[PDB]
Order: C-alpha cells, then sequence, then structure tokens
C-alpha cells in the first residue's frame, strides 16, 4: 500500500510562533513543451502511391 | 515500380531476390541477369507553394 508522505503534528498554540533564522536560494528546472515537428502528408500519394 | 536504381552495399543471401520496407514495398531487387543489388530509391517530390 502507497505512502502518501511522511506524518507531521505541527507545533500549535494560541501563543506559539516560528521564524526562521536563515535562508537558502534555491534554483528550480522546469520544462514545457512548445512545439511539435511540422509534418505533412500528401494524402494522393499515401493512399495511391 | 518508378523510382531511382542505384547499386547498393545491401549483402543479400543467395536465397534472397527483394528487400522490403515497413509499408512492405519493394526496397531493392536482384537483377535478375547480372546479379547486382540495386538499391530503390522514390522519385524526388515535394509541396509546391
Ligand atoms: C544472361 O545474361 C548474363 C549476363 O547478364 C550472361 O552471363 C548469360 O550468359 C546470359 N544468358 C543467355 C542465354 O543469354
Amino acid at each position: 500500500t502507497m505512502s502518501l508522505g511522511a506524518e507531521n503534528s505541527v507545533a500549535y498554540s494560541n501563543n506559539s510562533i516560528a521564524i526562521p533564522t536563515n535562508f537558502t536560494i534555491s534554483v528550480t528546472t522546469e520544462i514545457l513543451p512548445v512545439s511539435m515537428t511540422k509534418t505533412s502528408v500528401d494524402c494522393t500519394m499515401y493512399i495511391c502511391g | 515500380g518508378t523510382g531511382v536504381l542505384t547499386e547498393s552495399n545491401k549483402k543479400f543471401l543467395p536465397f534472397q531476390q527483394f528487400g522490403r520496407d515497413i509499408a512492405d514495398t519493394t526496397d531493392a531487387v536482384r537483377d535478375p541477369q547480372t546479379l547486382e543489388i540495386l538499391d530503390i530509391t522514390p522519385c524526388s517530390f515535394g509541396g509546391v507553394s
């Protein structure tokens, strides 16, 4: 049976806050399709050669 | 058929008379008189715009 992720109880209370004391600069890659090959078929030459 | 005949580097085994493409079309021939192996490529074609 598949795991959905690690389980985590966030430390919530009516007067507690967490504040980050540092940071990390992250570089992420996203790849997107933009075009496909421009095919052409001559219908008469495909069908009748 | 109709095409451009040319001498070829295809090593036909002694029992083979034709070569065929993915489309069943004859891609090469053995000449019946002098046993040359000839490629066949179609005569050049394209859209006119
Ligand atoms: C047939 O052609 C080949 C060469 O293409 C030749 O060797 C052979 O002698 C010919 N046979 C006859 C009966 O003409």
